[PDB]
């Protein structure tokens, strides 16, 4: 390196992807009332 | 005219903690209400101290030498290299009267002193002064403690000075007061040693710090002056 | 730049013309900001005015209607808002 | 009333229009490479001749902070009017009718 | 304005910015401090001996009034030649600590003194810093340094460890040892004494007589002026907006009584930004305060010219108490934005036609 | 713009604070990102099953 | 004489550094519109009818 | 404590999980109980 770094994003993958699943999972069983 | 002093008087080098003193103005420039960053030399923060209870210390850089002397004993101070007419050397009385400051190739021998009679007079520190090169007179400096900052820089002699009166019996009090300059003198002197005077009666305590480069934050008030200050290598925090 | 010298600007004016492009920017910057708070507050056209008696079905708007004792005749939350923030 | 930092997006707005403003107003006082900081005393010490490329220093370097400057502030300037647009529309859609 | 702004010959109905309204300042002042002793510059300039080169001779002068004039026009001295300040500037600058160096070397060594000089006197005699400010002054001394028995008092530096650093003073005088042995006082092989002598004859030519070399140098706001040149101060003015030589300081601005709480050390106080704000005067020592004065861009506002060729004038956060070419046209209204003349207030509100600001804009009837 | 040397960064320290800004500038596209993230996914209160 | 090259470098790296982040500023803007745009999409399509 | 950003000083290291105050990286965020 020549003084440039790169800094690791604070939400990680697993993180996100539960974060869709959890919204799926309200969207399939409840409808669009737990918006 | 002075003999080899028998009694080899011992004062235990005592270490204590520099707490926050140590702080002068670096310039003339007044400042209200501003939060000012500056780079100079300065005592580090809660440092390590030597506390004597008259030896031959060296000047490195600068020098901060306090004492809470009661009843003026402490007289003045010596500076130079070899302490001998081979090289120019420096004086600094506090008499009776107004101060003495002379610069020459003064004779010293291995305890000087100033002693005093019970009219009142008595001056024998020194054996010869050949060659002069300054002199100085002016208002004399003099339970009660003073602090003296002595910086040797460009061939200017800078001394800051400020007395207080204190009621802690031993330790170094932990408060905040700026020194303000007392005294500039324009005289270059490679000077590497300084002793220190002592009012004898014919018929003992000071601190000593060494100062080092570093940057210092200091707050001023509505009047202009330094109340609080923050060393800016001494803590993450910081 | 030149702060009031004689020689600053005639070296200067050898620059071309950079300044009237940054003053004519600036200038379309401040246009836009009143364009801004003019088409984001003014949506009607007429002023309306409350009656004197105000029985709204029990809701009450008193905190939110403009006060005239006061000399600025805004509300207590637009007093609030004014003052919390510097 | 009681709450405290319930207005942070409009103090960072102001915190960041003053802030901009005091760099731009601080960085007069840089040599940028030339021997002094105040046009004043190069005019009222050194002769001409190179007086005037002290003078150049002086002015590529505060060119230089002016452009990047406005630069920055046309870039916050569009910020902010895409942010009154919503503002805008919001009002519109939410005030005078059922959204 | 508006027509050479455009670069039209037509203007449609609007408000446009033209340029910038300053005020003028009126006249100057001068203040220096009670100091008028004479400087003494001949007696180390025309002084009968001068120190070795090793051993140069160092003098500094302070409190006095000094007049670089009379050391400029004169035409005894065979190379005049300053660094930092042009000569003619000289006698219009006050500065401290003043430092004159004197010395004796060779013909050709003349411009060994100079920053950044490689040779043999600029490094191991006498080294010149690289940021050095003054002048060197330089003149020829056969006809007095010159002896027809020769002169081998004058010795310089020729053998040493290092070079030497800038205002550095050696006078040890030690054997050297040019080999890989003591020479414990042995003048014989690699062993040669560091000191070497001239040869100082009248019959010598160009290169080689002997040449007297003074500086002079000085520094630039590090302490209270004590030295300046010759110069008349003037009493003070308040209320009025000039330009002030306070000392040496040059400022331009309106001068004023201040309420602020100096201490009996500073000399000139000041808020953010490197901002003067407050200055003491030497002669008096009175608070003083520094307001810049007033200024702002100027607007016209006109209806087109399609329909008439009459416009009103807008100063732009300026106090209605100094407009002034159009001060007496019309009459004077007084706005949160600045002060407009060209047009009449009315007591009336319609639609806005030309913003001003404020609140407040104008229209076309008049 | 140095690569640690002493008398590049001297020389360096005499342009005034361009620095400061530059490095202001990243951390605000850092802070920037991560709540662009946050603020387009994180919209459920809890998770569900 | 090292001053002169290090000062040469100097302003040519500098002003490089600064194209490469008003391009960045750009860039993070673009990016920052199409954010919220996926976000108000996310809000309307998937928690209810449009 | 080592972590994917990094290494971290003068910080306690728990195997529960709290509300993210302040933020660190990799996922984990540091709060104040020590
Ligand atoms: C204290 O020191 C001062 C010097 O500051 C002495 O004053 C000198 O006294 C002698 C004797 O008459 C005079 O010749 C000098 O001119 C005085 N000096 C000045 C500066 O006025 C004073 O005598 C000393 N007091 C003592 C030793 O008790
Ligand atoms: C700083 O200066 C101000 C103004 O002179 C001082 O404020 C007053 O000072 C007088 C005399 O010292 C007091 O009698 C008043 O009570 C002060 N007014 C106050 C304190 O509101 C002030 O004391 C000075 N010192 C400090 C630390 O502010
Ligand atoms: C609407 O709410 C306001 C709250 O401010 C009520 O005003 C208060 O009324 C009580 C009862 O008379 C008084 O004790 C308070 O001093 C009032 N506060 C203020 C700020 O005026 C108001 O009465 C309510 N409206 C109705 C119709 O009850
Ligand atoms: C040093 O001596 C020289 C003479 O060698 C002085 O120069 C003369 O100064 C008077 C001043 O009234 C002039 O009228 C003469 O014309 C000068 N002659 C020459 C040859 O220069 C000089 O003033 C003396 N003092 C210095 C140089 O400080
Ligand atoms: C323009 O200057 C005048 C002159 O100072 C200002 O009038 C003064 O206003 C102050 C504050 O109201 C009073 O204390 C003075 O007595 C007024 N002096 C005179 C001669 O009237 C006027 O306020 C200034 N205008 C603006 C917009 O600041
Ligand atoms: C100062 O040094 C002595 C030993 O030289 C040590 O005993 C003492 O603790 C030190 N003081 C501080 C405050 O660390
Ligand atoms: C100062 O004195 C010391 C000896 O006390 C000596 O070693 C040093 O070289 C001297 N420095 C100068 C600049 O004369
Ligand atoms: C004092 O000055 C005299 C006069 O030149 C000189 O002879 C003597 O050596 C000097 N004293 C010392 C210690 O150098
Ligand atoms: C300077 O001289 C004038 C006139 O004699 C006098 O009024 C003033 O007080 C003097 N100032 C100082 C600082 O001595
Ligand atoms: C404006 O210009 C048009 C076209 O020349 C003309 O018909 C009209 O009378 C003009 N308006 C005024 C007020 O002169
Ligand atoms: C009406 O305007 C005149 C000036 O034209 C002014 O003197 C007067 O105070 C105004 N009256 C009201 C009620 O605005
Ligand atoms: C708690 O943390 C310790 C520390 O590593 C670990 O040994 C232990 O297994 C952890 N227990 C649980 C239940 O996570």
């Amino acid at each position: 390196f020549n003084g440039l770094t790169v800094l690791p994003p604070l939400l990680t993958d697993e993180m996100i992807a539960q974060y869709t699943s959890a919204l799926l999972a309200g969207t399939i069983t409840s409808g669009w009332t737990f918006g | 005219q002075c003999v080899n002093l028998t009694t080899r008087t011992q004062l235990p080098p005592a270490y204590t903690n520099s707490f926050t003193r140590g702080v002068y103005y670096p310039d003339k420039v007044f400042r209200s209400s501003v939060l000012h960053s500056t780079q100079d030399l300065f005592l580090p923060f809660f440092s390590n101290v030597t506390w004597f209870h008259n030896p031959v210390l060296p000047f490195n850089d600068g020098v901060y030498f306090a004492s809470t002397e009661k009843s003026n004993i402490i007289r003045g101070w010596i500076f130079g290299t070899t302490l001998d007419s081979k090289t120019q050397s420096l004086l600094i009385v506090n008499n009776a009267t107004n101060v003495v400051i002379k610069v020459c190739e003064f004779q010293f021998c291995n305890d000087p002193f100033l002693d005093v009679y019970y009219m009142k007079s008595e001056f024998r520190v020194y054996s010869s002064a050949n060659n002069c090169t300054f002199e100085y007179v002016s208002q004399p400096f003099l339970k009660n403690l003073r602090e003296f900052v002595f910086k040797n820089i460009d061939g200017y002699f800078k001394i800051y000075s400020k007395h207080t009166p204190i009621n802690l019996v031993r330790d170094l009090p932990q408060g905040f007061s700026a020194l303000e300059p007392l005294v500039d003198l324009p005289i270059g002197i490679n000077i590497t040693r300084f002793q220190t005077l002592l009012a004898l009666h014919r018929s003992a305590a000071y601190y000593v710090g060494y100062l080092q480069p570093r940057t210092f934050l200091l707050k001023y008030n509505e009047n202009g002056t330094i109340t609080d200050a923050v060393d800016c290598a001494l803590d993450p925090l910081s | 730049i030149c702060g009031d010298s004689t020689e600053c600007s005639n070296l200067l004016l050898q620059y071309g013309s950079f300044c009237t492009q940054l003053n004519r920017a600036l200038t379309g910057i401040a246009v836009e900001q009143d364009k801004n708070t003019q088409e984001v507050f003014a949506q009607v056209k007429q002023i309306y005015k409350t009656p004197p008696i105000k029985d709204f079905g029990g809701f009450n708007f008193s905190q939110i209607l403009p006060d005239p004792s006061k000399p600025s005749k805004r509300s207590f939350i637009e007093d609030l808002l004014f003052n919390k923030v510097t | 009333s009681s709450t405290a930092s319930a207005l942070g997006k409009l103090q960072d707005v102001v915190n960041q229009n003053a802030q901009a403003l005091n760099t731009l107003v601080k960085q007069l006082s840089s040599n940028f490479g030339a021997i002094s900081s105040v046009l004043n005393d190069i005019l009222s010490r050194l002769d001409p001749p190179e007086a005037e490329v002290q003078i150049d220093r002086l002015i590529t370097g505060r060119l230089q902070s002016l452009q990047t400057y406005v630069t920055q502030q046309l870039i916050r300037a569009a910020e902010i009017r895409a942010s009154a647009n919503l503002a805008a529309t919001k009002m519109s859609e939410c005030v005078l009718g059922q959204s | 304005e508006t027509k050479c702004t455009l670069k039209s010959f037509t203007v449609e109905k609007g408000i446009y910015q033209t340029s910038n309204f300053r005020v003028q300042p009126t006249e100057s002042i001068v203040r220096f401090p009670n100091i008028t002793n004479l400087c003494p510059f001949g007696e180390v300039f025309n002084a009968t001996r001068f120190a070795s080169v090793y051993a140069w001779n160092r003098k500094r002068i302070s409190n006095c009034v000094a007049d670089y004039s009379v050391l400029y026009n004169s035409a005894s001295f065979s190379t005049f030649k300053c660094y930092g300040v042009s000569p003619t500037k000289l006698n219009d600058l006050c500065f401290t600590n003043v430092y004159a160096d004197s010395f004796v070397i060779r013909g050709d060594e003349v411009r060994q003194i100079a920053p950044g000089q490689t040779g043999k006197i600029a490094d191991y005699n006498y080294k010149l810093p690289d940021d050095f400010t003054g002048c060197v002054i330089a003149w020829n001394s056969n006809n007095l340094d010159s002896k027809v028995g020769g002169n081998y008092n004058y010795r310089y530096r020729l053998f040493r460890k290092s070079n030497l650093k800038p205002f550095e003073r050696d006078i040890s005088t030690e054997i050297y040892q040019a080999g890989s042995t003591p020479c414990n006082g042995v003048q014989g092989f690699n062993c040669y004494f560091p000191l070497q002598s001239y040869g100082f004859q009248p019959t010598n030519g160009v290169g080689y007589q002997p040449y007297r070399v003074v500086v002079l140098s000085f520094e630039l706001l590090h302490a209270p002026a004590t030295v300046c040149g010759p110069k008349k101060s003037t009493n003070l003015v308040k209320n009025k907006c000039v330009n002030f030589n306070f000392n040496g300081l040059t400022g331009t601005g309106v001068l004023t009584e201040s309420n602020k709480k100096f201490l009996p050390f500073q000399q000139f106080g000041r808020d953010i930004a490197d901002t003067t704000d407050a200055v003491r005067d030497p002669q008096t020592l009175e608070i003083l305060d520094i307001t810049p004065c007033s200024f702002g861009g100027v607007s016209v506002i006109t209806p087109g010219t399609n329909t008439s060729n009459q416009v009103a004038v807008l100063y732009q956060g300026v106090n209605c108490t100094e407009v002034p070419v159009y001060s007496t046209g019309s009459n004077v209204f007084q706005t949160r934005a600045g002060c407009l003349i060209g047009a009449e207030h009315v007591n009336n509100s319609y639609e806005c036609d030309i913003p001003i600001g404020a609140g407040i804009c104008a229209s076309y009837q008049s």
